[PDB]
DNA sequence: TCGCCCCCCTTCGGTGCTTTGCACCGAAGGGGGGC
């Protein structure tokens, strides 16, 4: 039945008027099942005809159900909604289990054709005409209107959510101590009451929902565990996902590869240990989803690592608010971090990763505290609160990072655990000169458009070199200086440069670069027992940098 | 009452803003307040029709330890009309600066009292969350004029006068200066017979419907160079380098003769005698940076710029500025919380405290430069706050080359 | 030949700097999952 709830008014944008597409072809399948709900629709009142007053038309088609027997029926409203004016969306997220409490009694309802119960603004309808084909020319079309939620129309996933919620919030107030989880029609229904007295409150929900135009077919009533709801299965003591099931091929495309990601990254949530950097590089500077593209070597072992892990049995425990949160985190290598949550030993909430490279230049220190911002956040969407930390990072690791760096930083409250590879910094810049150590002042020149350059030093102890550089810019070379100063100098070096760049990236100790050049000046200050390094302004004749200068022109 | 028509500027649309996750006890804050709201008629259900939508969280202070709600309308009133162009804005007084002790009161629900224009409301929604996405998220929109709008004191304007008139009347050397949601009230009195008085305001109020700060101690802190008798090749590069940067701010200083005691390429360490024509430079340029500079005035049609440098054992160094290098304010901020363990609160804090400063100084605050990563300042920053007030910002990366300000 | 939401990974294009590339950032492409 159709809801008596009222409409909600939409607008079209300003300036704009409705849609005018003519129809395709489709399926005598298609035909047959689209008019049994066509002619059903307008017997139950979804939907009238209409005729060439309305000057308006879009194109319409049908899809399959998961429920195998039933048919979904689509009409493209790409036009119209390109027209329409902009909802601001309610579904802030997505629910997840690990946020859901033991409850003693449990069930899940779904309301049966939900959008085709929730009616349509009077004034906005005529925008909605349409046409039904029937083969492919014995006819062309009748006409009708949507008096419904029409299936693939901008607005309509939103005001079905603001009619739920309306038609819900009686019975929530009147029942503050029953947890009703709402995601679209789907209702998850929780208590500690009796099987006996809970049942009673369900019928007594399903009615309201009833007289309000939303049926709850006994089809989708589950009431057993285990409960199936979004994408997992609700034990009473713990949860799971439903399969994962990987592509095997033996030929892979760009797509397969994507798809393959896909899978892991949704396993990951509850499976520790996923990695999937070596299966993403593969997707790096390709140019068709039907490129094949050869698994490395790297790739084929990260898969099967991932396969390995996929075959053991996995589940999530629910949440227990009188104990805390606690979130570890472990290093992986090459920027990849894994995580699990959990209250008490060895029985996780739930897992994850965290793997992005942000910036071109960066540390692990870095990335750790990122990985604690990202599970922070999700921390606050799940639970509402933050967890307690264990990190592989000890108390004078992080106090030599945010003592000697410039930016700001924090972590909250964390234990140090003792899980190898630690997080470290590998290698500090003095904060004073070395005595007895070489000063090189060195200096990189190149020509903005010859595209040509050099770079050299000059030395306390006399020593000098100039290196010709091709195909370079002004920032290279003054990296490709300090690059040769320490690659020529001792275990303890004195480096004075004039760029703010140079001295700007290496002063916040980086341990990765998607720059080689980078990367290479990183493992030569690794292997250096000492360095002290030093900036001064161009140009301005200051003894030793002049020198050079002088000699890099 | 009749509404006050109101504008968003031409060719700008309203605001368009994500809500970000809440702790529980924010969302549960938020909920009792805005039923309460909602039953009073002050804010009203709608529904996702409305496109518009800004930034909602709660804020409980060090000594009135119930919540109170936040909404970020930064962006709304950036779009909002100018109420000088319509000319209902408040002037700012050069007396709150000089006064002994300055009190802060929260006076925003006087706002509640005043409709707001009909077809402006709908670009005053917000959406409050929920704890595992639960239930799609709860919308309203206002119905009077909102805390936090900047339309809402000059709307107000001409009432908030008429409460005041017989305080300001009784008492003509206490000054009063309105700033958004807050009244700015400064006085000579005794530390403590100041604050009765401000009592006193708050029962005149009451009849309708922060701490002391102490501007004399906002002591400005110049740029300063070491004092040693024994320096070094690296001492001498140190300070050419930070007179060198301080020479596009300051005029007539040099350093081709301090500059010069280092001709040759020489061992960092190296110890250089001072040349006597290099204590003639150096004494000499120490003076220039013991004054402030002439010619840097305040131009209220422009913005006020800070910039804030972490410099360690809690301290913060920061600097106001309008045009680049012609500073109003160069200071200090120093933490107190005692464990002195945590960088994004002691930022988050002397914000508050710059920001403050300029509210009293020039009547508005600056956009701040935040020496941090955005994800860091997002994921910490609202624990923090504790002003009804909050100002535009952005997050800059530079390393120090010089330690110009230390 | 459809809609709306979250997540990740890659790519691209705009912005601003005492720039001449570089680093940042958000949006849009692909994938997963939900109804
Ligand atoms: C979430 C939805 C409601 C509940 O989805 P649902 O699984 O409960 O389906 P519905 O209640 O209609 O039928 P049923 O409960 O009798 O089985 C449906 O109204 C429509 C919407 N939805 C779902 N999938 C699609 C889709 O691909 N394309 C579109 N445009 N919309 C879709
Ligand atoms: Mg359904």
């Amino acid at each position: 039945p159709i809801s008596p709830i009222e409409t909600v008014p939409v607008k079209l944008k300003p300036g704009m008027d409705g849609p005018k597409v003519k129809q395709w072809p489709l399926t005598e399948e298609k035909i047959k099942a689209l008019v049994e709900i066509c002619t059903e629709m307008e017997k139950e009142g979804k939907i009238s005809k209409i005729g060439p007053e309305n000057p308006y038309n879009t194109p319409v088609f049908a899809i399959k159900k998961k429920d195998s027997t039933k048919w979904r029926k689509l009409v493209d409203f790409r036009e119209l909604n390109k027209r329409t004016q902009d909802f601001w969306e309610v579904q802030l997220g997505i629910p997840h289990p690990a946020g859901l409490k033991q409850k003693k009694s449990v069930t899940v309802l779904d309301v049966s054709a939900a959008f085709y119960s929730v009616p349509l603004d009077k004034d906005f309808r005529k925008y909605t005409a349409f046409t039904i084909p029937s083969i492919n020319n014995e006819t062309p079309g009748i006409r009708y209107q949507y008096n419904v939620l029409p299936m693939g129309w901008k607005g309509s996933p939103a005001l079905l959510q603001s009619s739920m919620t309306k038609i819900l919030e009686p019975f929530r107030k009147q029942n503050p101590d029953i947890v009703i989880y709402q995601y679209m029609d789907d209702l998850y229904v929780g208590s500690d009451l009796e099987i006996g007295q809970h049942r009673t409150k369900i019928e007594e929900l399903r009615q309201h929902l009833l007289r309000w135009g939303f049926t709850t077919p006994d089809k989708k009533h589950q009431k057993e565990p285990p409960f199936l709801w979004m994408g997992y299965e609700l034990h009473p003591d713990k949860w799971t996902v439903q399969p994962i099931v990987l592509p095997e091929k033996d030929s892979w495309t760009v797509n397969d590869i994507q798809k393959l990601v896909g899978k892991l990254n949704w396993a990951s949530q509850i499976y520790a240990g996923i990695k999937v950097r070596q299966l993403s590089k593969l997707l790096r500077g390709t140019k068709a989803l039907t490129e094949v593209v050869p698994l490395t070597e790297e790739a084929e072992l990260e898969l099967a690592e991932n396969r390995e892990i996929l075959k053991e049995p996995v589940h999530g425990v629910y949440y227990d608010p009188s104990k805390d949160l606690i979130a570890e985190i472990q290093k992986q290598g090459q920027g990849q971090w894994t995580y699990q949550i959990y209250q008490e030993p060895f029985k996780n909430l739930k897992t994850g990763k965290y793997a992005r490279m942000k910036g071109a230049h960066t540390n692990d220190v870095k990335q750790l505290t990122e990985a604690v911002q990202k599970i922070a956040t999700e921390s606050i969407v799940i639970w509402g609160k933050t967890p307690k930390f264990k990190l592989p990072i000890q108390k004078e690791t992080w106090e030599a990072w945010w003592t000697e760096y410039w930016q700001a930083t924090w972590i909250p409250e964390w234990e140090f655990v003792n899980t190898p590879p630690l997080v470290k910094l590998w290698y500090q810049l003095e904060k004073e000169p070395i005595i007895g150590a070489e000063t090189f002042y060195v200096d990189g020149a190149a020509n903005r458009e010859t595209k040509l350059g050099k770079a050299g030093y000059v030395t306390d102890r006399g020593r000098q070199k100039v290196v010709p550089l091709t195909d370079t810019t002004n920032q290279k070379t003054e990296l490709q200086a300090i690059h040769l100063a320490l690659q020529d100098s001792g275990l303890e070096v004195n480096i004075v440069t004039d760029s703010q760049y140079a001295l700007g990236i290496i002063q916040a100790q980086p341990d990765k670069s998607e720059s080689e050049l980078v990367s290479q000046i990183i493992e030569q200050l690794i292997k250096k027992e000492k360095v002290y390094l030093a900036w001064v302004p161009a140009h301005k004749g200051i003894g030793g940098n002049e020198q050079v200068d002088k000699l890099v022109s | 009452i009749e509404t006050v028509p109101v504008k968003l500027k031409p060719g700008m649309d309203g605001p368009k803003v994500k809500q970000w996750p809440l702790t529980e006890e924010k969302i549960k804050a938020l909920v009792e307040i805005c039923t309460e709201m909602e039953k009073e008629g002050k804010i009203s259900k709608i529904g996702p029709e409305n496109p518009y939508n800004t930034p909602v969280f709660a804020i409980k202070k060090k000594d009135s330890t119930k919540w109170r709600k936040l909404v970020d309308f930064r962006e709304l009133n950036k779009r909002t009309q100018d109420f000088w162009e319509v000319q209902l804005g408040i002037p700012h007084p050069a007396g709150l600066k000089q006064k002994k002790s300055v009190t802060v009161l929260d006076v925003g629900d006087a706002y509640f009292s005043v409709p707001l224009d009909k077809d402006f409301r709908k670009y005053t929604a917000f959406t409050i969350p929920s704890i595992n996405n639960e239930t799609p998220g709860i919308r309203y929109q206002y119905n009077v004029l909102p805390q936090g709008w900047k339309g809402s004191p000059a709307i107000f304007q001409s009432s908030m006068t008429k409460i005041l008139e017989p305080f300001r009347k009784q008492n003509p050397d206490i000054v009063i200066y309105q700033y958004m949601d807050d009244l700015y009230v400064g006085s000579d009195l005794e530390i403590g017979q100041h604050r009765t008085k401000i009592e006193e305001l708050r029962q005149h109020l009451l009849r309708w419907g922060g701490y002391e700060l102490h501007p004399d101690k906002w002591t400005v802190q110049p740029i300063v160079l070491p004092e040693k008798d024994s320096w070094t090749v690296n001492d001498i590069q140190k300070l050419v380098g930070k007179l060198n940067w301080a020479s596009q701010i300051y005029a007539g200083i040099k350093v081709r003769q301090l500059s010069k005691l280092l001709r040759g390429t020489k061992a960092l360490t190296e110890v250089v005698p001072l040349t006597e024509e290099a204590e003639l430079e150096l004494a000499e340029n120490r003076e220039i940076l013991k004054e402030p500079v002439h010619g840097v005035y305040y131009d209220p049609s422009k913005d006020l710029i800070a910039e804030i440098q972490k410099q360690g054992q809690g301290q913060w160094t920061y600097q106001i500025y309008q045009e680049p290098f012609k500073n109003l304010k160069t200071g200090k901020y120093a933490r107190m919380k005692g464990a002195h363990t945590n960088d994004v609160k002691q930022l988050t804090e002397a914000v508050q405290k710059i920001a403050t400063e300029s509210i009293v100084i020039w009547g508005k605050t600056p956009k701040f430069k935040l020496p941090i990563q955005k994800e860091t300042w997002e994921a910490w920053w609202t624990e923090y706050w504790q002003a009804t007030w909050i100002p535009e910002w952005e997050f800059v990366n530079t390393p120090p080359l010089v330690k110009l300000w230390y």
